[PDB]
């Protein structure tokens, strides 16, 4: 159930005559990837009173 | 068509023959803006008279 | 004279060994066509009426009007763009133009020879990785490409 | 709040090198804020690169084959990120010996 | 050699830039116009012959 | 000239084969409408118009699962009341042009 | 003549107004909107658009 | 990548035709006098 991509359907599948798949599955995330950085997180985990 | 001699110049048919311009003709809208200066140097004089 | 044709041959096939990129298509908007997709060029403006037959306008019962009356309508610009991802460009239209039968077969074994040697990135990457004996951190994304 | 939008994945230049050892200090650390940082972020490959990332560094005194085809235990984290490319030993901790 | 290390990591370093472009595959590429010229040049005489 | 059913008053006016790119200048104009009607800030809808083939019949957004379990919103919108004055205008027209 | 808001006596308007001019002029500038810009004339409307 | 048409056969015009304002007109018809090219060439020879 993990999902592997994101669409966008402007017409369905089976009405979709020259199919035109969403530019989302362009990505190798179903999103857009953030990169984010641990070290910086992680400090903010074990900080915080 | 122009015919080389005397003999008057006549106007194509839908069905692919030249006919004479003297008569009652139909023009579609596609046609007559294709032959603008055709109309009015060939036929439209035609209509004056 | 057979020496010298047979090399004029490959001046004319090594000349055509070239890829048909697609090009931008313009919907006619006027009444010549009424909406077939045609090729607009715009580095060659003068390239768009040799292009297309079609497109004449047959004022007079000339010689050349006497051919190009027999002109199909639907023989014009392109018939199937496959297209795969809305957004992106095209990967092969389909469409009919003036085009010689013979420059053509030389440029569709042309591709035909430069597919010959293409692997998608699932066989590259195991390419790159022996090659350096599956070390040196190497990354494809799972996703397409078109 | 936004996912499906937009996914706070990892970044490339913070996974352990899948060449270094374990055995080097500051690539375990490397690893050890990865891992600490794992469940904080969005991805939902993230759990496969968290455990992938160690089982780069650890190859050779840990010798264990993957069953995603054509791919190996030198294979980085920054790969990752299809569900069917998931360990089996991942998947099952009862395939690890 | 240096007693802490590993030589899988020192060969990713090492062998790293000349992995990075496309260029290991230009003499790949060599080949096949040296072919292309080869079968053509036995070609080009002995149709002559 | 197919694709969505609408009413249409206005078939009998010309109109040459409106392909994919000759749509979007339709849907540049139409939300250009609305955007000086309402005067919205920012794009409302014209992610129809910039890019994809504009020719719509009922967005929807899914989610494909790795499992084969595709899952797809259906959103049709709701009593337009805009649109329902509109089809009285084309209606009115072919009798009052 | 169809002109929109002729007597409107309000505050303010929307800036989208439809004004025809009476048929003894030319109506032609306001069927010019969507597939007219460019190859056009200031005088003439595409009936295909 | 070629983004023009491929062909190698163009259709060139060898010998032009008469042009003449004179004697015999109507004979002859270009697209130059209606300020258009034509697609095909316009002579009396038109090598291939």
């Amino acid at each position: 159930d993990v999902i592997t991509n994101v669409l966008v359907a402007r017409v369905d599948p089976a009405q979709r005559g020259d199919a035109a798949v969403d530019i989302r599955a362009t990505h190798a995330t179903f999103a857009a990837a953030l990169p984010v950085d641990p070290a910086a997180i992680v400090v903010a985990m074990l900080c915080g009173q | 068509v122009p015919r080389p001699n005397g003999l008057e110049p006549q106007l194509i048919d839908d069905g692919n023959v030249p006919r004479d311009i003297a008569g009652d003709w139909v023009y579609p809208s596609d046609v007559l803006q294709v032959s603008v200066a055709v109309f009015r140097d060939y036929v439209w004089p035609m209509v004056k008279a | 004279l057979r020496s010298n044709v047979l090399l004029m041959l490959l001046q004319f096939t090594l000349s055509n060994l070239k890829i048909n990129k697609s090009s931008t298509f313009t919907s006619d908007v006027t009444t010549i066509t009424s909406g077939r997709m045609i090729r607009a060029f715009e580095g060659r403006p003068e390239l768009l009426a040799l292009a297309y037959p079609g497109r004449a306008v047959l004022p007079t019962q000339t010689k050349n009007a006497q051919f190009l009356s027999t002109a199909i309508a639907d023989r014009i610009g392109r018939l199937d763009r496959a297209n795969l991802i809305g957004g992106e460009v095209s990967a092969m239209v389909e469409c009919m133009e003036l085009c010689d039968a013979l420059t053509l077969h030389i440029r569709e074994t042309y591709i035909m020879l430069l597919r010959s040697m293409h692997q998608d990135p699932t066989q590259i990457v195991q390419i790159v990785n022996e090659c350096a004996n599956n070390l040196l951190n190497s990354t494809i994304p799972i996703s397409l490409r078109p | 709040a936004y996912n499906g939008l937009v996914t706070t994945v990892l970044s490339e230049d913070a996974f352990p090198d899948s060449s270094q050892s374990i055995t080097h200090l500051p690539s375990m650390w490397k690893c050890l804020f990865l891992t600490l940082a794992g469940p904080m972020t969005s991805d939902p490959h993230s759990p496969v690169k968290v455990f992938m990332a160690l089982a780069n560094l650890l190859a050779q005194p840990e010798p264990i084959a993957i069953g995603v085809p054509g791919m190996h235990q030198t294979t980085p984290a920054s790969q990752f990120s299809h569900p069917g490319v998931w360990p089996p030993g991942f998947l099952n901790p009862q395939l690890i010996n | 050699t240096e007693t802490n290390l590993i030589p899988s990591h020192h060969y990713g370093k090492a062998f790293a830039p000349l992995f990075a472009s496309n260029a290991m595959f230009t003499r790949n590429q060599r080949a096949v116009i040296t072919r292309e010229a080869f079968v053509c040049a036995r070609s080009a005489v002995a149709q002559c012959q | 000239d197919a694709g969505f059913l609408v009413p249409r008053p206005l078939d009998a006016l010309r109109q040459f084969d409106v392909t994919s790119a000759a749509a979007a200048e339709i849907m540049h104009a139409v939300n250009d409408a609305f955007k000086t009607a309402f005067d919205l800030d920012g794009a409302l809808l014209d992610g129809l118009a910039l890019y994809g083939d504009p020719r719509i019949a009922d967005l929807s957004a899914a989610y494909l699962q790795y499992g084969g379990n595709v899952v797809r919103e259906h959103v049709p919108p709701g009593p337009s009341h805009i649109h329902r004055a509109l089809q009285q205008v084309e209606s009115t027209f072919m009798a009052e042009m | 003549v169809c002109m929109t808001n002729w007597a409107s006596l309000g505050d303010e308007g929307r800036g989208l107004e439809v004004r025809l001019p009476p048929p003894t002029d030319s109506s032609v500038h306001a069927y010019k909107t969507v597939l007219s810009r460019g190859y056009i004339d200031n005088a003439q409307f595409n009936p295909l658009a | 990548e070629d983004t023009g048409l491929c062909t190698s056969f163009m259709l060139l015009d060898n010998i032009p035709s008469a042009h003449l304002t004179k004697e015999l007109i109507g004979f002859t018809w270009f697209m130059q006098m209606y300020q258009m090219t034509p697609p095909l060439p316009e002579g009396a020879v038109n090598r291939i």
